[PDB]
């Protein structure tokens, strides 16, 4: 239930909170919501063991 | 009227800044849905 951007663009000021994400390009590949290659989403869940 | 924006986009931010002759200066958390509240005074 907690999540945690693993890149991102150009680094933040203090205090912004982005909740907005869709997809990073990582390439030619037009993915748009496809988990294959160079496209991956920005959230990523931490589990907490 | 004062929208801002960072792309002006449904998906990402945006905020809606209005201002009127009356006490409606609301600024509101995040209003995307309407492409253009205008006068409506009717």
């Amino acid at each position: 239930n907690y999540l945690y951007r693993l890149f991102r663009k150009s680094k933040l000021k203090p205090f912004e909170r982005d909740i907005s994400t869709e997809i990073y390009q990582a390439g030619n590949k037009p993915c748009n919501g496809v988990a294959g290659p160079n496209c991956y989403s920005p959230l990523q869940s931490y589990g907490f063991r | 009227g004062w929208i801002f924006g960072t792309t002006l986009d449904s998906k990402t931010q945006s905020l809606l800044i209005v201002n009127n002759a009356t006490n409606v200066v609301i600024k509101v958390c995040e209003f995307q849905f309407c492409n253009d509240p205008f006068l409506d005074v009717y």
